């Protein structure tokens, strides 16, 4: 007895033979009766020994009730054998490789004794082996035919002799196979073919067939009762007519019981949901019951705003608080507190509903406990939810790490409130809005869950984004506008001041301790900056940034106050500037709340957000804010100005049209006239910058609510205002105008065919306030429908990609070395290459990067002591700068537009620590002290040397044990930052004890920033990269959809994640640098090279071609006039006479003169690119003098050297080969433009200068080899968007860097942290090959993780292959433990807890 | 321009492998004449371990890459001489790596001489200085003792490490063999460079 | 005759591409039990894991201690708190928690569970209060 | 083609001495105050209002 | 000189155009047909 605690460590999959069924069966099904009255009939399929599903009886086998009984399998002894439905393909493979007479293998086992085990049998069965002679019994192997009428019948074809392979005969055949043959064919000894035939099937436990799937079982039992029990079928017995039909229907019944309505690739044959149909798809067993679950003790409601709630609070209706209960166990310390809940009971709130008495080991109703007076120790009380309880708040779809957060409950006692109320600043965590969104709320009742909710999942932990490493929450909408209105210097009423009474009223709802106004007279005037400083003095921070209010596009108009365009906060005091989206807005990196979180913790940041939001809202409570129709109304003069601007745009469009009409539009090389015309029209119809002048002439910026919302960043943008007031402009769909889809050349019924006006192609000349006409409204509806379609399918595409990425990355978990490993196989030597949490990073500028050799000496070379130590320190600084420059200039070289930056994300802002210590210092300008300065230098040097020990522990630091090289590299950036910010020049007014404190603070901050052991960093990366994907979809109508540049939708991300080959890429690009640094400046040379490497083939320049059976030294009549220019060619080319091997076959091609002119293709170029290309040929051209009307004709005469298959067919193949020859360019490059490149180079003074005058070729299509062959391109700086090309030519490391770069390009400016891209790239390249995020990548990376691959997709094939291969599935990661009903061993469960026996004995 | 780049870069491939050149160096024109006439060019190099490395530069239209019997005869004859022959390198065109028959003779010859290393490589592997490519980080082979101490500190097996193919261009230029360890200094945008150790596995072909 | 509740036949198409000899002894077939392990505790001076508790480890320690105080309640704390969560948090903060943290570094094939045992009463606590 | 990148400011009050300031877009914030108003745009090529 | 895009130095743009005008004219005629 006493079943001890255990955990499943591995799962073994095997084929279950009839012996296993007999061993595991608790009962034998023998009758067809279902129920004997109110009880199951004994021996039937419902027999209670199989388990109980009804309350009306117990099990018998385990003597448990329905809830505690897991069910037990039975046995049905089949009178005739049946084939295993899941392994029909295995039966077919085994039948074709072993002799059906003696069981010996007909194939040569030595032939396949070099393949891997999972492939030996497949290749053995691939060979024909029909008619092969056995070397043991000299029998002839028949043709194993799979019947096309069903999925299980096999036919033996002996040179036309047809006999049915019955399961009994198959078992006789399979029982003669030795285990030696099984092993030599790559199969496990548990995969002997004798298990593929079942004489005793297993009827599943009733637990999986509750009281249809039992109809099939009943029918199977009934049909099995018909077959005689002594039936003995041998090869060639001629079962007459009815045993045959009965056997076929029994086998079909079993096959439909197991595999009905599921196909699988391993299905051989043709023509009540089954067992295997329950598993797959969203509603299947795995995804619906194992990966997710329905739960109890949970609530859902609509969410609405409540500005009186803190960011970490949620408004809970009281009716829900008396439904969900918290389980508090009564002990000595809580009996007094819990007694009021017990006394209130179910009649008053806060009360309780149930009590679990320990003495009775059962739950007691509160209305039956009226005689208990008090509660006993060990009792469990289920009390109502009260204010201050923690709750899990969740909004679906749950895509971010903050999609589930823990809030403190605020119980709303108003009975008429049924919504989940929350602060509007908390919506950023969930991507929620108050327009109908519903959120799930469940209160943790168990002690462990409550501890975790208040310690691990509180929303204060999600204030900093795991994705972007920046703040998530901030002021939104009314709060941003209110902050601007409160902090602005002047109102339309004069100076922005309030009296003491209204200044006090601003702090009424801040929920903080109010500031002191006793030093203010009732008539004293306080500006908004003063009250903002009063609030922000509690968390003093330093801020200096231009506000969103100041925009350069607005500067020519308006009159910006000089005190409003430079926001400065010094030690919590707002000196100047306004507060808006840049400073207080949500998601504003570097904003005031981000700084507050960095210096005082995210809880302080949330409290400050609430306080400042209350301040702004209380200010607007008096200032007022509104938008009216007149806010969007231009003055008549401004309307005339807008009309004039649009008239100028349409006049430029009409000038382009006039150029087209006169045939003056000449497209460049690479574009057709239609494409060039469309590009010119798109450029001509863009609104100028001066469209804002009429708008701002009609707008009073100090009074305009719409302009104030747009300019302060609260809501809207400049295009919104322009569309509302001036005009929408050109409607662009996928970068192009409206296509003529109504008819041939017609965009709408309202416009004529081949209309040239811009209005016919989507140019909207009217503003929204002016109103749109019917065609303008139709074009706008097309654009809006595009937006709606993209929004709708963004959810689905993001779901697909997110699920694939999660299942590809979920097993990646940080271990105790802070490496990332799948089980035990490494993915990263250190997480994010720095071992840091994404929530603990700060962007910091490195001051030495851009300095020249002289400013570096003038700013960092300390000359106050004549010591070599400071020379060494400056040398160390210079070497750090040089290493940084080299690394991040190399990074520039293998990227398209990744510029070297002065700022880095670091765990510790050293300069801020030094500034804080100096500000708190009770000293200043210390006297010169050589000993102190040298001591501080020594301390800093030792701290830098011992910095990588924060990655190990204090013990190894004390022992000074060797540091691994990768850990030394992990601290390189922090060593650089410390040596810069703690340089001797910068630490002259810092004492030695102050230096010790600074170093201790740096060490503490570095330790606090490390990634936790057991973090599911793969899932974090999957979320952080899948979240920007829906925004990437939302701009799908702003991306090109044409061939060669197809970037619409998820085409590029699916290309990246699926590791699609080069030929499968639709937006391949390459970047080529000229192999001459001094001539990259010439745009003409760059254009020359770009047009030179553009791929031109013979087919591009052919109007038509005709192959002829005529030799030369007769002639198709339609071209008898060709002999004139033919003889002219003979006369003009004396050394090009026809050779004496001229054959009958010859092509005659007409050259397209228009294409030749447009592509600058000369006839001599063709003649030399075909003559010195083709060995067995004789080519002739007409006199190129041809004007319009007479054509250039190229007759290519073949030779029998080519003919050295049907002659005509090989001649046509030769024609195809000749046509595809490369006349000009490099293969695979459809287009090649010239782009201006921004690059950094170190000049002779050691300075890093940003150069804008670099020209490079941005090709369409990739060929790294071809681009590296030409000598006009720098071969060492070829950048191609193709991951496969980079992998094939450069290697797996360059492929990893390319994956990083391409994912970064897809994410865009608002992308995740670099460590998530590193996670994606390192998972995909861990095996030395670029594996995908699809099923194939999982198969390559985790073949043994059968459960994970079943959970991803295709459970039936994965299960079948696992059973056949006898796969052992170790339980690791998340999917495998979850499918086994266990919990993943990560997070809180990554490290186990044991009892400190010594301490417990010595401290009872 | 494949043959020119091959000619200029194969010798720096040999030098980067720290191999002393044998015989002499021929001009470009004589090189392509030999490639067209004999069907291939052979370059002999000597390693520091007194072994011999032979590089065979076959032609795209050469007969040795179109008929399997010719390649079999060449490999059997070259392997029948009296030299240590540490490694045989056969540089062929990219579609030659797809013609299964030639790969079959390569495998048969590799099985025939287990102590002899035979590898077939495409043209693009030696058409550029691979270690000088900007996109390729610095790869370096670490001795088995350093790898063993690194694995012992990390409580790791060689099979737990990230894998790299022996046909990886940096690994080929380094001369790494399967079962060896390569230390890679990769540039990092989070830590400003990083160090990773990868396990060299079986080369593709 | 018209049936509406169709089952939508389900298809899998991407096939997987995973890459003397006697009947069976009592050793190769069987022995699913897996050999027992011995606990190889790394010496305190050879430990390489952090001397600071992770938030996961500290949270798990507090949760375990509070759950144990739910059924037990004999506490070494000085000040009286009315909830097991607060008691466990103060026990961790006062370095009086009776639990230990075992970090399983590696499980060897020979049957050794190499672990590092860490005392939370000599460790850095990252939790808030 | 015209390039209207010069902003011409007229002094609101006749007491303002310069009475005429021509600036680019990036110079408005540092050279123009409320004593001036935008009068016209001058082309940067033809120097025509 | 620099005559590919400037066209404001005169003389050099003019000689090039006058001494290759008819080729451009006939190419334009052929293209737009
Ligand atoms: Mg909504
Ligand atoms: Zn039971
Ligand atoms: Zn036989």
């Amino acid at each position: 007895m006493e079943a001890g605690y255990a955990e499943i460590a591995a799962v073994q999959f095997n084929i279950a033979g009839d012996n296993d069924h007999k061993r595991q069966g608790v009962m034998e099904v023998t009758i067809s009766n279902l129920f004997e009255g109110t009880l199951p009939a004994e021996g039937g399929i419902y027999d209670a020994r199989m388990g109980t599903t009804d309350h009306h009886y117990k099990c018998i086998t385990c003597s448990h009730q329905r809830k505690q009984c897991m069910g037990h399998p039975g046995i049905l002894q089949m009178h005739a054998p049946v084939l295993q439905p899941l392994f029909i393909a295995e039966i077919r493979r085994w039948l074709r490789v072993i002799c059906l007479n003696c069981g010996a293998p007909i194939v040569d086992l030595k032939r396949y004794e070099h393949l891997i085990r999972p492939k030996r049998l497949i290749e053995a069965a691939s060979s024909q082996t029909e008619g092969k002679q056995c070397y043991v019994c000299k029998a002839v192997h028949p043709k194993i035919v799979k019947d096309s009428e069903d999925y299980f019948t096999f036919w033996a074809d002996q040179q036309g002799k047809i006999d049915k392979l019955y399961p009994q005969i198959i078992r006789e055949i399979f029982s003669r196979v030795t285990y030696d043959t099984v092993v030599k064919l790559g199969r496990s000894k548990n995969s002997h073919p004798e298990k593929l035939v079942l004489k005793a099937i297993q009827i599943p436990p009733i637990s999986i067939r509750p009281g249809d799937i039992n109809n099939v079982i009943q029918y199977l039992v009934r049909k099995n009762l018909l077959i005689p029990k002594d039936l003995q079928i041998v090869r060639g017995q001629k079962i007459p007519l009815n045993i045959d039909r009965n056997l076929q229907t029994i086998q079909q019944l079993y096959y439909n019981f197991l595999l009905d309505s599921v196909s699988t690739t391993a299905t051989q044959g043709g023509t009540a949901p089954s067992i295997m149909r329950r598993l797959p798809r969203k509603e299947g067993r795995i995804r619906k019951s194992l990966l997710g679950s329905q739960v109890w003790s949970i609530s859902r409601s609509t969410i609405c705003g409540n500005s009186d709630l803190h960011l970490d609070e949620v408004g809970y209706p009281i009716s829900f608080a008396r439904t969900l209960q918290v389980a508090e166990t009564v002990q000595h310390y809580n009996i007094n507190r819990l007694m009021p809940y017990f006394l209130n009971g179910k009649r008053q709130y806060p009360g309780c509903s149930r009590v679990y008495k320990q003495i009775t080991q059962s739950v007691h109703d509160i209305e039956g406990l009226k005689q208990d007076f008090r509660l006993e120790v060990g009792d469990i009380l289920y009390r109502d939810v009260v204010t201050g309880d923690v709750a899990f708040f969740n909004r679906q779809p749950s895509l971010e790490r903050s999609s589930i957060g823990v809030h403190r409950i605020v119980v709303l006692e108003n009975p008429k409130i049924s919504t989940f109320q929350m602060n509007v600043s908390a919506c950023a965590w969930y991507n929620a809005d108050f327009d109908g969104d519903q959120m799930n709320l469940w209160v943790p009742w168990s002690v462990m869950s409550r501890v975790e909710a208040e310690l691990l999942c509180s929303v204060r932990n999600w204030f900093i984004s795991t994705k972007s490493s920046g703040p998530v929450n901030g002021q939104v909408q009314d709060s941003t506008v209110g902050s601007f209105l409160l902090t602005r210097t002047n109102t339309p009423m004069g100076k922005n001041v309030m009296n003491k009474l209204h200044a006090m009223g601003l702090f009424q709802t801040t929920q903080t301790d109010p500031p002191c106004f006793a030093n203010y007279s009732p008539t004293d005037l306080l500006d908004g900056k003063s009250v903002v400083s009063m609030l922000l003095r509690q968390t003093p921070i330093n801020y200096q940034r231009a506000p969103t209010w100041y925009s350069e596009v607005y500067a020519p108009y308006m009159h910006y106050n000089k005190q409003d365009i430079s926001t400065q906060i010094r030690n919590g005091e707002l000196i100047e500037g306004v507060l808006d989206k840049k400073a207080v807005g949500a998601g504003s990196s570097g904003g005031i709340y981000h700084l507050i979180s960095r210096r005082y913790g995210p809880q302080q940041a949330l409290k400050m957000i609430f306080a400042t939001q209350q301040l702004a809202l209380n200010y607007v409570r008096n200032a007022g804010f509104t938008v009216s129709t007149a806010d969007m109304l231009l003055t008549p003069e401004a309307h005339q100005e807008v009309q004039e601007i649009i008239n100028e745009l349409l006049l430029e469009s009409e000038e382009i049209n006039n150029r087209l009409l006169h045939g003056d539009i000449m497209p460049p090389i690479g574009l057709t006239t239609h494409d060039f015309y469309e590009k010119l029209q798109l450029n001509a119809l863009k609104f100028p910058d001066r469209i804002l002048k009429p708008i701002m002439n009609s707008i009073n910026p100090e009074t305009n609510g719409l302009f104030q919302m747009v300019a302060t960043g609260a809501k809207g943008s400049n295009p919104n205002m322009i569309h509302i007031m001036a005009g929408i402009g050109q409607i662009e769909i996928n970068t192009q105008r409206i296509q003529p889809q109504f008819s041939f050349g017609r965009t709408l019924v309202y416009y004529p065919r081949f209309a040239l006006e811009a209005q016919a192609y989507g140019f909207i000349c009217n503003s929204y306030i002016a109103g749109l006409t019917s065609p303008e409204f139709i074009f706008g509806e097309m654009n809006g429908r595009f937006d709606l379609i993209n929004k709708a399918l963004s959810t689905s595409s993001t779901g697909y990609a997110n699920r694939k990425a999660i299942f590809g990355l979920q097993s990646c978990i940080v271990d105790y070395y802070r490496r990332v490993s799948i089980d035990t196989r490494l993915v990263q030597q250190l997480y994010g290459e720095d071992g840091l949490d994404a929530r603990q990073l700060e962007t910091v500028r490195f001051e030495t990067i851009m300095l020249s050799d002289q400013e570096l000496e003038d700013k960092f070379k300390y000359t106050g002591i004549q010591s070599p130590l400071f020379e060494e320190e400056f040398s160390r600084l210079k070497k750090d700068r040089d290493k940084y420059r080299q690394i991040f200039l190399n990074v520039e070289n293998f990227n398209f537009s990744q510029l070297l930056t002065d700022v880095r994300q670091v765990p510790v802002n050293v300069a801020s620590i030094v500034k804080n210590i100096l500000l708190s210092s009770t000293s200043g300008v210390l006297p010169f002290d050589e000993k102190s300065i040298l001591q501080k230098y020594a301390m800093v040097k030792t701290f830098c040397k011992n910095l990588p020990y924060v990655f190990i522990n204090n013990i190894q630091e004390r022992l000074q044990t060797p540091i691994p090289v990768y850990l030394k590299r992990a601290a390189s950036l922090m060593r650089m930052l410390i040596r810069i910010e703690l340089a001797t020049v910068k630490t002259l007014n810092i004492t030695c004890e102050q230096m010790s404190a600074i170093l201790d603070l740096i060490r503490l901050q570095y330790t606090q920033s490390l990634i936790n052991y057991g973090e599911a960093v793969g899932i974090l990366a999957a979320q952080s990269v899948s979240e920007p994907l829906t925004q990437y979809m939302l701009d799908s109508h702003h991306r090109s959809v044409a061939g060669g540049t197809n970037k619409s939708g998820i085409v590029r991300p699916q290309e990246i994640f699926s590791a699609k080959p080069v030929e499968a890429e639709q937006s391949s690009e390459m970047l080529l640098r000229l192999k001459n640094p001094e001539v990259e400046t010439n745009k003409t040379y760059a254009q020359e090279i770009a047009n030179s490497i553009e791929l031109i083939t013979f087919e591009r320049l052919i109007l038509q071609w005709h192959l002829l059976y005529e030799t030369y030294s007769v002639m198709y009549p339609d071209f008898a006039s060709d002999v004139e220019w033919m003889t002219d060619f003979l006369e003009n080319h004396p050394l090009l006479q026809p050779p004496e091997d001229i054959a009958n076959w010859c092509i005659r091609l007409e050259l397209n003169k228009t294409t030749m002119i447009l592509k600058s293709i000369s006839l001599e170029s063709i003649i030399n690119s075909l003559r010195a290309k083709h060995p067995n040929t004789y080519i002739m051209h007409s006199v190129e003098n041809t004007a319009s009307g007479i054509p250039i004709i190229i007759r290519i005469y073949l030779r029998e050297s080519a003919f050295r298959a049907t002659d005509e067919k090989i001649a046509v193949n030769v024609v195809d080969k000749l046509l595809n020859s490369t006349i000009r360019g490099i293969p695979g490059i459809k287009n090649a433009n010239v782009v201006k490149l921004m690059r950094h180079r170190v000049d002779a003074q050691g300075k890093l200068v940003r150069l804008d005058n670099i020209y490079a070729i941005k090709t369409n299509g990739t060929n790294i080899f071809g681009a590296m062959l030409d000598d006009n391109i720098d071969p060492y700086t070829i950048v191609s968007s193709s991951i496969g090309d980079t992998m094939e030519l450069y290697g797996i490391e360059a492929a990893r860097q390319k994956i990083i770069s391409e994912i970064r390009t897809v994410m865009g400016d608002k992308g995740p942290n670099h460590r998530h891209l590193l996670m994606y790239a390192d998972l995909m390249t861990r095996t030395g090959q670029v594996t995908s995020l699809e099923k194939a990548g999982l198969n390559a990376r985790e073949p043994s993780n059968v459960l994970l691959r079943m959970a991803l997709s295709s459970p039936v094939q994965v299960l079948t292959d696992a059973a056949v291969d006898s796969a052992v599935n170790p339980i690791y990661g998340i999917a495998a433990p979850t499918l086994m009903g266990s919990v993943p061993r990560i997070g809180t469960m990554y490290s186990d807890i044991i009892m400190d026996e010594k301490y417990i004995t010595e401290n009872y | 321009m494949a043959m020119q780049k091959l000619f200029t870069y194969i010798y720096e491939f040999i030098e980067y492998r720290k191999m002393v050149l044998l015989e002499e160096k021929v001009p470009y024109d004589k090189f392509v004449q030999m490639v067209l006439n004999t069907g291939f060019f052979r370059i002999n190099a000597e390693t520091l371990n007194h072994g011999i490395v032979s590089v065979f530069i076959f032609g795209a239209n050469g007969k040795y890459v179109h008929h399997g019997g010719d390649m079999r005869t060449l490999l059997t004859n070259t392997l029948n001489e009296k030299k240590h022959y540490e490694e045989l390198i056969l540089i062929v065109d990219k579609p030659v790596l797809s013609k299964k028959n030639i790969l079959d003779i390569i495998v048969e010859q590799r099985a025939a001489n287990p102590t002899i290393v035979i590898n077939i490589y495409p043209y693009h592997l030696f058409c550029i200085n691979i270690p000088k490519v900007s996109a390729i980080p610095k790869h370096k082979l670490i001795t088995q003792e350093e790898a063993q101490e690194f694995l012992g500190r990390e409580y790791l097996q060689p099979q737990d490490l990230m894998q790299i193919s022996a046909s990886d261009p940096p690994v080929v230029w380094l001369g790494g063999r399967p079962g060896d360890f390569v230390q890679i200094e990769r540039p990092s945008e989070t830590a400003m460079h990083a160090v990773v150790i990868r396990f060299i596995t079986k080369s593709k072909i | 005759l018209i049936m509406d509740d169709l089952v939508e036949e389900y298809v899998e198409t991407e096939e997987e591409n995973l890459v003397e000899i006697v009947e069976s002894p009592s050793i190769c077939e069987g022995f699913v039990q897996a050999s027992s392990q011995t606990l190889v505790i790394i010496p305190d001076n050879e430990r390489i894991t952090s001397n600071v508790l992770t938030t996961f480890e500290a949270t798990r320690l507090v949760a375990v201690r509070a759950q144990q105080l739910a059924i037990n309640g004999s506490t070494m704390l000085k000040k009286k708190y009315s909830s097991p969560i607060d008691i466990a948090k103060q026990e961790l903060f006062n370095r009086k928690i009776p639990l230990l943290v075992m970090r399983c570094i590696k499980v060897t094939p020979e049957g050794q569970k190499i672990v590092e045992i860490w005392n939370p009463r000599e460790m850095g606590i990252p939790l808030l209060d | 083609p015209h390039k209207w990148t010069i902003y011409v400011y007229k002094a609101v009050d006749s007491s303002q001495k310069p009475a005429e300031i021509e600036v680019t877009r990036k110079d408005v914030i540092k050279k123009i105050d409320n004593h001036y108003a935008l009068a016209d745009l001058r082309c940067s090529v033809c120097h025509v209002l | 000189l620099f005559t590919y895009i400037i066209y404001d130095h005169l003389s050099q743009p003019e000689l090039v155009h006058d001494y290759y005008n008819n080729y451009k004219d006939q190419y334009d005629k052929e293209k737009m047909s």
